[PDB]
């Protein structure tokens, strides 16, 4: 009986292994990773929000947001974080908009960055597929999913009836890419654009572009928006952002995170660590006086940031402790 | 042409599918708004307006609704014909019959989609 | 019998299938989850209560390989539950081999029809329960009616003994943080009892489905 | 190939050349009785049935009625569409309005001209 | 035309003496719950009488075809 | 080419003195219900007169072919 | 008129009075805000080129309506 069932199951598994390979049942003990391998996204707000301390590796990721929200800068911060770890990263853009000087200002080692600017949508997807299959590039960022114009649309003239042409291309490209990514342990990030739909008649009318075949494969979809702006009396040097994890498959969704983006200097992690530590308790402020270990670190966020910058180990200790208390 | 692609309910909403029943022979632009398809009616909700039961109704594909004009609402998988009247988070689907009590639909709680506006009736 | 359940993104399809797998394992059956888009967190599955170590996971590269693996497992007369993570992800071998943006129209539909034709006869003899998870793709030119249309050809909806339609409506919150999402499952088709028996319940993250509140 | 009798001149044949406006408002004669001309009925005399100011109504040229059957009856100088109700030697032009009483015309002194049968109404 | 097309080759449509075409148009509800469906059978081929004589009838789950409604 | 081909081997298209190709394009519907079909016959091959003299006529159920229609 | 290129000086008096058709049937007091502005924008976008191809000179006439809110 049960022995007969076990024998039949063993025979079937052996035959599957013999015909296809070692891909019928994953090895039990082998596939036990304490955490899914994640690429830090340059900010504690997102690392804590995601739960796995960074975007999951081997899965499509999708960040969209209104104009000048902070998508490209976030992707560049992710690329710089990956490069500091020691993995090759490739940036493929469609709107042909990228200031490599500014990218290098953020921290990305532009000297080693495979930037492709395809003239057509199908070509961009082909380039991403080739890079993924190469198993060499570790992080892939495809910019402006809305800018992947199909070859047919370019060949035709302005005003022709090409309804739904790009959604087919997007769905097909994902159907082919999703399989290779997991094997290659890559991390593909798509940058959509918000394009309000018609006839909503009530409620949230925002609607992501590039068809809706991308929101099924996307392992984690963000929603990055710009709330205010940081002004030194007269000039603006940075903009506050608010990233909301609208979808997720590695931790509970809707873990909104907030942080500032400083032009040139990139993400302002030093202020975010202070904010988290103050509410956790590791940093004490008597209302409006920042303190730490019974010492008046000074007066002001900029002052606290300078006090932490003078001592990098002090910052790293707080960042390790906060992660160990919240992320895990 | 104007192939008939289903039937609308004049009253309680009923399921509606896109399957073509038959093809009529009236020119597409016979109606002012250029009706695209005829939707068979079913009921007596609009008897007061001249739309009795079993009378092919022409519909124009429009996603926007204006108060006071008869439209083809589509609640969930159900489609019905009523006068459109919206004053905020609530929408009233008035019926031209004392028997049929108006329908209240709250946009916040339940999604409402408008199939289009009626442009005439055939009554063949 | 074949059972196919579809719904928009983050509606709860994988969670529902994992709950079914957990029930089957608890009854004392062997279950096999043949993932399609290589998307599955074994930690989360373990949280739901399914014994991962007893569960057979596959990561088919092409569609033909995944369908063949399912057929082999069914013929084995060993596995009592087989879950295919997605039907839109079963890329036909020719499509993956070929270049991008080609006019490979219908290949996946023919593959699905063939797989169903071959598998339906073995399933009844083997008393298995193959669950196909499908996605939602808006049909252009429908105009009147529901634009929603499942993917992977229209040969699965004839064999599917019972087709569900699971959507995520609300969100349960402890004042500020979301810990679970209201779900509404509608039996859009059925051969073993009257259809259209919509049923609502809650999906608490980590703890699976909230049977206790349902009972109350 | 269907004539649109829109302008109904007083003292003019039901199918006079001047009575046809055409204007490409032409559709095929697919009506069951096979109507040979489209007549626009004006007046609220048949509001209950669905007749209005417009409601282009197709009429099939034929002289016959039975029981309560609507027809296009000519009184010599005025063209009107009313229901028919025989009384043996007198015919009643039954209408549907609380204000429009059934018009009594008789036959011994005056014989109503049955221009054609009223089948199908096109509101447009 | 009509993209819809039966399966199993086109050798059966020649021998088929009479080919029906069942479609479930509506739904019948007792207040809120569905208890039956509205079919619409169209004789699209016939070697014993003229074709295209479509007939409509209501089908009730468990009780079979609702003949008593048709008879009235 | 044209995929449509006849059955029964191809030893019949040599001996066949004249081969017709009768197709049913339209359907003459009186009012709402259909009462006849618009057939078209094309003489694809002939050995007694020039080929490809396609002819059209109406077929009325019960009565047969509508000779008066095409005569007029 | 502008299409014909015959009339070459067109005066449109009282822009304010171009009540939209969709609002004429609407009841009094309905908050149809912006309908006339949309009508005017569509009309201008539609007839701003035909004027150039001709030598017409479309002279509108508007009216003063004090606005409320900010009074800088
Ligand atoms: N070279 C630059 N110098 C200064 N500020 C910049 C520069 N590039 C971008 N920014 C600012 O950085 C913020 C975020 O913009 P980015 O995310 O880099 O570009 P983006 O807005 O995401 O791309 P789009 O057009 O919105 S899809 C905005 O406030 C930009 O004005
Ligand atoms: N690891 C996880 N931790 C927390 N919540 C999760 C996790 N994985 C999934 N969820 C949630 O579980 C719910 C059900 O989603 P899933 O069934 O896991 O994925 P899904 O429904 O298949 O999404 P798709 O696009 O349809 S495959 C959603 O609210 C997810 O956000
Ligand atoms: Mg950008
Ligand atoms: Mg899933």
């Amino acid at each position: 009986g049960d022995e007969n069932k076990k024998r039949a199951l063993a025979a079937a598994l052996g035959q599957i292994e013999r015909q296809f390979g070692k891909g019928a049942v994953m090895r039990m003990g082998d596939h036990e990773r304490q955490a899914i391998p994640a690429i830090s996204t340059g900010s504690l707000g997102l690392d804590i929000a995601l739960g796995i301390g960074g975007l999951p590796k081997g899965r499509i990721v999708e960040i969209y947001g209104p104009e000048s929200s902070g998508k490209t800068t976030l992707t560049l911060s992710v690329i710089a974080e990956a490069q500091k770890q020691g993995a090759t990263c490739a940036f493929v853009d469609a709107e042909h908009a990228l200031d490599p000087d500014y990218a290098g200002k953020l921290g990305v080692n532009v000297d080693d960055l495979l930037v492709s600017q395809p003239d057509t949508g199908e070509q961009a997807l082909e380039i991403t597929d080739m890079l993924v299959r190469s198993n060499a590039v570790d992080v892939i960022i495809v910019d402006s999913v809305a800018a992947l114009v199909p070859k047919a649309e370019i060949e035709g003239e302005m005003g022709d009836a090409h309804v739904g042409l790009q959604a087919r291309l997007m769905s097909q490209a994902l159907r082919k890419i999703t399989g290779n990514i997991k094997n290659a342990n890559c991390l593909v990030i798509f940058i959509n654009q918000i394009r309000m739909k018609i006839g909503v008649m009530f409620g949230n009318p925002e609607t992501t572009t590039g068809g809706n075949a991308l929101k099924f494969y996307a392992s984690v979809r963000l929603d990055i928006r710009r709330t205010g702006a940081v002004k030194e009396g007269d000039e603006v040097v940075g903009s506050e952002t608010r990233v909301k994890v609208v979808k997720n498959k590695v931790s509970p969704p809707f873990r909104q995170a907030e942080f500032q983006i400083l032009y040139g200097k990139g993400i302002y992690r030093t202020g975010e660590i202070i904010d988290l530590g103050v509410q956790l308790g590791l940093v004490e402020k008597s209302g409006a006086w920042y303190s730490y270990q019974g010492s008046k670190i000074g007066q002001g966020k900029a002052n606290a940031a300078k006090y932490l910058e003078d001592n990098p180990e002090i910052g790293s200790v707080l960042e390790k402790t906060i992660r160990d208390q919240l992320l895990a | 042409g104007l192939p008939v692609i289903g039937r609308v309910a004049a009253g309680a909403p009923i399921l509606a599918e896109q399957n073509i029943e038959e093809s009529c022979r009236i020119n597409p632009a016979f109606f002012n708004p250029r009706a695209d398809y005829l939707l068979r009616v079913r009921g007596m909700a609009m008897k007061d307006i001249g739309i009795l039961d079993g009378d092919l109704l022409a519909v124009h594909v429009t996603r926007e609704a204006r108060n006071g004009q008869v439209v083809v609402a589509r609640i969930g998988e159900e489609v019905t014909v009523k006068r459109f009247k919206r004053e905020g988070s609530k929408v009233w689907l008035l019926a031209e019959n004392p028997e049929f009590a108006p329908i209240e639909v709250d946009l916040k709680e339940q999604e409402l989609i408008i199939e289009g506006l009626s442009v005439g009736v055939i009554r063949r």
